[PDB]
């Protein structure tokens, strides 16, 4: 598809 | 090795090469990579403590 | 040459545990004993250090506050209400 990112960590 | 040799008339040639490497690398990406956990250092933390 | 090393100190948090109960209710007159109490700092017994803020009037129908301090300030506490 189009690869997905992760947000992080606060 | 790269030779030639001429006898003629007739020319023969030959260039023969082996090529060996070992890479290792530090792995980058989102997840728990040296990079990317780096970065993620408060500016007051020593990191090289 | 680097500069940046690290500058921390390793502080000992003290550890106070408790006796007896949380509130204690008493008639007037009846007067207020200590149920005691337990404080460890760095494995050594400092129970004698520690402060008790207010005290409990027994004959005027209270809260108290047990601390303890460690050798940088941080500190361990616990209340003990009193009612008559």
């Amino acid at each position: 598809g189009g690869g997905g990112g992760g947000g992080g960590g606060g | 090795a790269r030779g030639s040799h001429k006898a003629g008339a007739l020319t023969f040639s030959s260039s023969l090469n082996y090529a060996y490497q070992k890479n290792n690398f530090a792995t980058t990406g989102q997840g728990l990579s040296m990079l990317n956990s780096l970065y993620q250092t408060p500016r007051d933390i020593s990191i090289i403590g | 040459d680097k500069s940046t090393d690290d500058t921390s100190k390793v502080t000992y948090f003290v550890t106070l545990e408790r006796e007896g109960d949380e509130k204690i209710v008493l008639e007037k007159g009846q007067p207020f004993v200590e149920p005691g109490y337990y404080a460890e700092m760095n494995g050594e017994d400092i129970t004698e250090s520690v402060q008790i803020k207010g005290s409990v009037d027994v004959n005027t129908p209270y809260n108290l506050v047990y601390a303890a301090y460690n050798e940088d300030g941080f500190a361990k506490t616990f209340t003990r209400t009193v009612y008559v």
